[PDB]
């Protein structure tokens, strides 16, 4: 059987509800709040035997503004977010996440996810990056830095064009479903 | 099934949505600029 604990930390959904949510609905270019009503109870067949996990989402609304599980989660597989659009910030994100995710937890793994790659691929937003750089974090780029710290792996995903979604997010939970193997 | 060196268990399959939450905060500030809010907040 084996269970899992979906807990995302960062400035991105990555392993949040946006995956299954947008996958079904809620829209991306609308609003973000109602999601605060997490703790959704589901009933399905999780591979092994009929059972489902519990994705406890943290928020600061009427539901529960006192909650605070993202403080120092003892999880084993964290979720690091990011985006292709980068005006020479890549150096910051790396030196801003690696020392952060480890600060709260003595060396905590993570997983890279792709989504904006669908739009960032455009030459417009890129021009905005050009102001400082222009180099868009390709699906292979995230994989490079991701493996750099033996995190997990960067899979394909898109909440606009649908580049799998479950794929990358499946790699996030995978770390909880059972000890996965790297690629070295 | 999924299959990924882990008992080959299928990730959060379908039909897993019964709806068991309250919340519901109408459009407050929408989402114009990236950089989502930490999981501590989640929504505006
Ligand atoms: N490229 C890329 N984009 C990311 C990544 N993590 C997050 N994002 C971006 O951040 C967005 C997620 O929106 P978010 O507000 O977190 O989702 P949500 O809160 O679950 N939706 P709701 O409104 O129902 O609460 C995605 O559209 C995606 O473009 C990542 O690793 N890579
Ligand atoms: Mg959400």
């Amino acid at each position: 059987m084996q269970t899992i604990k979906c807990v995302v930390v960062g400035d991105g959904a990555v392993g949040k509800t946006c995956l299954l949510i947008s996958y079904t609905t809620n829209k991306f270019p609308s609003e973000y709040v109602p999601t605060v009503f997490d703790n959704y109870a589901v009933t399905v067949m999780i591979g092994g035997e009929p059972y489902t996990l519990g994705l406890f989402d943290t928020a600061g609304l009427e539901d529960y503004d006192r909650l605070r599980p993202l403080s120092y989660p003892q999880t084993d597989v964290f979720l690091v977010c990011f985006s292709v659009v980068s005006p020479s910030s890549f150096e910051n994100v790396k030196e801003k996440w690696v020392p952060e995710i480890t600060h709260h937890c003595p060396k905590t793994p993570f997983l890279l996810v792709g989504t904006q790659i669908d739009l960032r691929d455009d030459p417009s937003t890129i021009e905005k990056l050009a102001k400082n750089k222009q180099k868009p974090i390709t699906p292979e780029t995230a994989e490079k830095l991701a493996r750099d710290l033996k995190a997990v792996k960067y899979v394909e995903c898109s909440a606009l064009t649908q580049k799998g979604l479950k794929n990358v997010f499946d790699e996030a939970i995978l770390a909880a479903l059972e000890p996965p193997e790297p690629k070295k | 099934g999924s299959g990924l060196s882990a008992q080959d268990i299928s990730q959060p399959l379908q039909n897993s949505f019964i709806h068991t939450g309250h919340g519901d905060s109408d459009p407050r500030h929408c989402w114009g600029f990236p950089d989502r809010i930490d999981e501590l907040y989640l929504g505006n």
